[PDB]
RNA sequence: GAGUGUGACAGUCACUUAGAUGUACGCCAAAAGACCGGAACAUGUCCCUGAGUACCGUGCGUUGGAUAUCGUGCGUGAAU
RNA sequence: CAUGGAGCCAAUGAACCCGGGAUUUCCGAAUGGGACCUCUCCGUAGUGAUCAUUCAUGAUCGGGAACGCUCCGAAUUGAAACAUCUCAGUAGGAGCGGGAAAAGAAAUCAAUUGAGAUGCCGUAAGUAACGGCGAGUGAAACCGGCACAGUUCAAACCGAA
């Protein structure tokens, strides 16, 4: 079975859900944390200095 | 039929509703400067990131 | 000689070892690996290194003995490209000491005070161990102290955290003025952390 | 001019503005089940104003304590 | 006579401008009162003045810091 | 936004602006419990966790463009290779935290005899110093300015004053 379009047939689930504390979808179900603001891992939002280039 | 929750239909409603065309009386008012939005889409496209 | 009885205390912690305090220590121990990470008591066991360091018998000052593993940084051999210098971890120690360690999980256990100062009260072949000196600057007993609501104040908010202690102004390379503090004061990061 | 302006409710008593909110929420009820149809209102801009209407008189009754 | 608007280029059409006015809550704030109190000297088999600290040994990091940077891991460790 | 229809409001002073209030669904620090369920379960109606106090009460939590402090910490790159070095305490990380923060009243700097808290700027100076003494890295004091500010404990003596 190709792994081009024949499998792609079996996108019929989800890796993330949407995110009740930002609105993006990107709560993973099974770690059950959201990967864009990090609700549910940690009771601060997520922010990386790397999400911008440094500033110089 | 897929099973939503309460939110999850909730959702899908909006966006539903969301999937009209702008007023005819807008596009007058307006003097045919508002003829579009952006939240326009077909059901059988690249699905909602909604529910 | 008429001298305090803070003297006679400070005497028998001079030289620990010699002293009665080598049996206290011998059956203190015990009770202090017995115990967690964070430990309050009533009093200070070196009541005269306590009152020395800013200690008082009033509501609103909290002393814990806090317990820390002993040596260096335990470090992660890293699993990528490094140049042979910063491939090797087993000898390098921190740049944070144990003293402020202890300090900062005291700060951690007790979020609603703060860090006043901390002194060594033991030590076996795993484990330090310090008593911290805590005010609570929401009492109204220490608001009231002119000697320390100093402490209300919004600067003095995460002392231990920020170096602003006794112990982390040591660690700071500030203890000193003149020659070797060039790149210390006013503070680490001012230089580039080109100091220590 | 308006329904009922803030003097009038602040003139009436408690049961009299409890009675007047009564009335608007029923005649918002008959209006809105009137658009229900499709149809539009004989009065287009009687709703916003007995929306509005009740705001404030619930807005007078919230200051004199009654709710 | 800064400028912008006004059916084409505006000191004098409009808003302005220059210059004066006013302003609730606030903020600073001088006179004048209430309060703990301050500063010198003489005498000295008198008392007190911060400890695992300062220092040192050894390892490592860091530093321009070089046998002469700072840090801190281990060990050792005072004086009054 | 955004002069279309039809109405509504406004001289009982609206619109608008300034100040002060009210309302303020659910999630969210989110905090009665649970969330692939922004809802759901118990309803005893909810002080979730960690703490201070006498146990009336109180504190902390999340957010903020950058700045600030503490700690952890690469490699590309340069050396025309490369390992010390450099890149660089940079990038990135963790914690704390305010309108600023940090520092701050010498167990200092000087030099033959002086000055007199700290910070920031200028200069010293690419100097001293380091360095396959290669490439490179790299001060401080003195001095001129900005702004100026000094003090509180521990102890001796008294002993709840
Ligand atoms: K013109
Ligand atoms: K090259
Ligand atoms: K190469
Ligand atoms: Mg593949
Ligand atoms: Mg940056
Ligand atoms: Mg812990
Ligand atoms: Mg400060
Ligand atoms: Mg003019
Ligand atoms: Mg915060
Ligand atoms: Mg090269
Ligand atoms: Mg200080
Ligand atoms: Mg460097
Ligand atoms: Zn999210």
């Amino acid at each position: 079975m190709s792994k081009g379009t024949s499998s792609m047939g079996k996108r019929q689930k989800r890796t993330h859900a949407k995110c009740r504390r930002c609105g993006s979808v990107s709560f993973n179900v099974h770690t059950k944390q959201c990967t864009s603001c990090g609700f549910g891992k940690t009771s601060r939002m997520r922010t990386y200095k790397w999400q911008a280039k440094c500033k110089y | 039929m897929s099973h939503n929750m309460k939110g999850q239909k909730k959702r899908l409603a909006k966006a539903h509703k969301q999937n009209t065309r702008v007023p005819v009386w807008v596009i007058v008012k307006t003097n045919r400067k508002v003829v579009s939005h952006p939240r326009r889409r077909h059901w059988r496209r690249r699905s909602l990131d909604v529910k | 000689m008429v001298k305090s009885f803070y003297g006679y205390v400070r005497d028998a912690w001079k030289n620990p070892d010699e002293t009665y305090v080598n049996e206290l220590r011998w059956e203190r121990l015990q009770v202090w690996r017995k115990q967690g990470s964070v430990t309050r008591i009533e009093r200070p066991t070196r009541i005269d290194r306590a009152r020395s360091l800013g200690y008082k018998a009033k509501q609103g000052i909290v002393v814990v003995r806090v317990n820390v593993r002993r040596g260096g940084l335990g470090h992660v051999r890293p699993n990528r490209g490094r140049r042979t210098q910063k491939m090797g971890k087993n000898k390098v120690s921190g740049g944070m000491s144990i003293q402020r360690i202890a300090e900062v999980r005291a700060d951690r256990r007790y979020p609603n005070l703060e860090v006043l100062n901390s002194y060594w009260v033991g030590e076996d072949g795993k484990h330090k161990w310090f008593e911290v000196i805590l005010v609570d600057p929401h009492h109204p007993v220490i608001k009231s102290d002119k000697n320390l609501n100093w402490v209300c104040d919004p600067s003095s908010r995460g002392r231990a955290t920020r170096g602003k202690t006794s112990a982390g102004r040591k660690g700071r390379g500030m203890a000193t003025r003149g020659k070797g503090t060039e790149k210390t004061r006013p503070s680490i990061r001012a230089y580039k952390s080109r100091g220590k | 001019m308006a329904i009922l302006r803030t003097s009038e409710i602040r003139t009436m008593t408690i049961e009299e503005r409890a009675d007047e909110l009564e009335n608007l929420n029923n005649e918002l009820v008959r209006e809105r089940a009137l658009t229900s149809a499709g149809g539009a209102p004989e009065n287009p801009g009687r709703i916003g104003e007995i929306r509005r209407t009740i705001a404030r008189i619930k807005t007078i009754q919230h200051e004199l304590n009654e709710i």
